[PDB]
RNA sequence: UUAAAGGAAUUGACGGAAGGGCACCACCAGGAGUGGAGCCUGCGGCUUAAUUUGACCAACACGGGAAACCUCACCCGGCCCGGACACGGACAGGAUUGACAGAUUGAUAGCUCUUUCUCGAUUCCGUGGGUGGUGGUGCAUGGCCGUUCUUAGUUGGUGGAGCGAUUUGUCUGGUUAAUUCCGAUAACGAACGAGACUCUGGCAUGCUAACUAGUUACGCGACCCCCGAGCGGUCGGCGUCCCCCAACUUCUUAGAGGGACAAGUGGCGUUCAGCCACCCGAGAUUGAGCAAUAACAGGUCUGUGAUGCCCUUAGAUGUCCGGGGCUGCACGCGCGCUACACUGACUGGCUCAGCGUGUGCCUACCCUACGCCGGCAGGCGCGGGUAACCCGUUGAACCCCAUUCGUGAUGGGGAUCGGGGAUUGCAAUUAUUCCCCAUGAACGAGGAAUUCCCAGUAAGUGCGGGUCAUAAGCUUGCGUUGAUUAAG
């Protein structure tokens, strides 16, 4: 899209520590609800996971007017060279609850 | 873009703004209690919310 | 289907390939050419405009008077 | 906040019962789904899946479920601590409707002759302890022009109210 | 010159062919009408920059489509990219964002331009490839729906008949709303539809239970009262689960069970099914839902991240914004409102409902009591209600009673049109609606033709949902008043 780099941080640091993120279809909405931080217009959500889904890292159902993502495993190792993170730190997704 | 004036009509009162949140149409759409279904879109569902016919 | 009127062009910029806002003398010299902006937050950082006769801050569009 | 009224509190969860079958029928479609059930209560809400293949929704050590708990629960407001899953095997996996309807969608994406496929499903159900069942295949068949092919076995009710629980539609 | 022409049988369809049945989407007997008038609204036509369009019993108040803009496609213009990825280039010694000012626009669109500051790999460019579409094709389809089709109809198994397509089962007859039953019988046993069923309505002074329903009794308060009493009369005035300063369920709301089966009794009928009468009874046919087999080149790709294929993809059919149109009128048609008056219209009294809906995740804005301003719409202050808790005991209209008017296009009728006042809204002009004064048009019961209906029915009369910021002449529900005709 334009890509601003602090706002892609803002979304790749909360679809890293867990494996999900919950946009809804509308880019009239200048505000993601699950940020709600950085005043994120949810393009910038939109337009980023449709990148993930080109190089084949995310995964996404489209709801009634929800897109709901999930993390493969070329995209966890994906992320943690992006977010430059130690090769122990993984998200909810493998063993966080027993 | 040029966020002055991209979306600058007021989408409030009135059908431009009411939308399907199950299927995404401006008409015919039923604001009664608050389903905001489309009508041809009510027809689905109606069994899985709770309306049954007469039988 | 025509098109007669031309809509002309999209917008490519200036490219003037050139920084040099500092001019030096006597072997080594600390000169402003532009002013500073006067906001909160760029004092003696990023410039203001030097116009003809006017003065503009670009980051954060505040416009000094016309002389 | 205030809390609405008890006409639009029976609209609201209908429709959101009606949104989270529609999701997982999305995504299960291909490990056999078979409907949900619901329990509200104030703690910890539990839902419950009636998969049959509860091999495959499960991960390994669980994710696909725990990403599931989660995409419902950052969708419907749901807190962290207040809405949980489990995947059950429903019993009798050939006499539910929803069930092998989705099978006998991917015996048709495998490349069967569609007269072939259809038989070993009625076969299925009426085998499997039915009073009747018939499938309705209707499509682009060998031909231009669309066409539908029924194949009816056993007998099977049309008409009054007990046309309500003696069958299930899919 | 030509690939059939023909013969006999079978199944359908049709017959201005018989026979038996049946339906107010059929008639009779009728009622109310519609068609005539003004207007409201859809359709054709014309006109247009555009008047976007889909549909011709089973299109035409239909797309739940009552469009100020948005919707929104169509027309005149003007921005934006929301062109993912993949490869090459551009690429720290100079890729790309944003923007004050001015001729520049419709526009405080850096749209572009003159000039110059600013952004930090984000992108930009070429080439492939996505993607979006209220773009095409409903004769490429799914799903849904309409219909032939509200009528009784449909199909196997196994035997019987035929070379066979097929047929018997599935019928002479009686009977039924009904292949409904009784019987007759190369059929026997079954299945579906019909029916049962579910919803609903009518009855249970019997059962269960009620400060979010009530009565009744009893306290209190007020008021009348021959005359002056009161266990007198009225009171939706107050209290009696507020910690007993009463009981109870008739009325109200349900829940369970009851109740009606053609049972009883005559008559008819093969004394078979059943029919016709009655008595008891609340009721001796309440009303609707679902609803088969096989089909329609029925409708819908403009309802849908249901979808194939094609088209188009940046000077984009994407999308946003400003205006305009979908309402333009020499005419024709279809739903419908108000009427043509005295069985009325006014004016003032008077007393009666039911179904239901109400403050929202995004999403702003709800139903309104009461008080005080306004001659009216309305304007404020102040409450209540997320509801058997408040509006509300929903003082609905017609009807009823008194008044005025007198057969005159009249005080019938209220179209048209001028001036004003308010509300909704970003905006009311091509009048949103409402309010006030004034203006006072056809219209005297409507030719041929034609529609719906037979009991709380037709019809009159209002009321509430939907649409909804503003809003119903439409629809889908309610009650009220209530029939004339008919059992063929
Ligand atoms: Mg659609
Ligand atoms: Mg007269
Ligand atoms: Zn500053
Ligand atoms: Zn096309």
């Amino acid at each position: 899209m334009l890509m601003p780099k602090k706002n892609r941080i803002a979304i790749y640091e909360l679809l890293f520590k867990e494996g999900v993120m919950v946009a809804k279809k509308d880019v009239h909405m200048p505000k993601h609800p699950e940020l709600a931080d950085k005043n994120v217009p949810n393009l910038h959500v939109m337009k980023a996971m449709q990148s993930l889904k080109s190089r084949g890292y995310v995964k996404e159902q489209f709801a009634w007017r929800h897109f709901y993502w999930y993390l493969t495993n070329e995209g966890i190792q994906y992320l943690r060279d992006y977010l430059h993170l130690p090769p122990e730190i993984v998200p909810a997704t493998l063993r966080r609850s027993r | 873009g040029h966020q002055q004036l991209y979306w600058s009509h007021p989408r409030k009162f009135g059908q431009g703004s009411r939308s399907c949140r199950v299927c995404s149409n401006r008409h015919g759409l039923i604001r009664k209690y608050g389903l905001n279904m489309c009508r041809q879109c009510f027809r689905q569902y109606a069994k899985d919310i709770g309306f049954i016919k007469l039988d | 289907y025509t098109t007669p009127k031309k809509n002309k062009h999209k917008r490519k910029k200036v490219k003037l390939a050139v920084l040099k806002y500092y001019k030096v003398d006597e072997n080594g010299k600390i000169s402003r050419l532009r002013r500073e902006c006067p906001s909160d937050e760029c004092g003696a950082g990023v410039f203001m405009a030097s116009h003809f006769d006017r003065h503009y801050c670009g980051k954060c569009c505040l416009t000094y008077c016309f002389n | 906040a205030v809390q609405i009224s008890k006409k639009r509190k029976f609209v609201a969860d209908g429709i959101f019962k009606a949104e989270l079958n529609e999701f997982l029928t999305r995504e299960l479609a291909e490990d056999g789904y078979s409907g949900v059930e619901v329990r509200v209560t104030p703690t910890r809400t539990e839902i419950i899946i009636l998969a049959t293949r509860t091999q495959n929704v499960l991960g390994e050590k669980g994710r696909r479920i725990r990403e599931l708990t989660a995409v419902v629960q950052k969708r419907f407001g749901f807190p962290e601590g207040s809405v949980e899953l489990y995947a059950e095997k429903v019993a009798t996996r050939g006499l539910c409707a929803i069930a092998q309807a989705e099978s006998l969608r991917y015996k048709l994406l495998g490349g069967l002759a569609v007269r072939r496929a259809c038989y070993g499903v009625l076969r299925f159900i009426m085998e499997s302890g039915a009073k009747g069942c018939e499938v309705v295949v209707s499509g682009k068949l060998r031909g231009q022009r669309a066409k539908s092919m029924k194949f009816v076995d056993g007998l099977m009710i049309h008409s009054g109210d007990p046309v309500n629980y003696y069958v299930d539609t899919a």
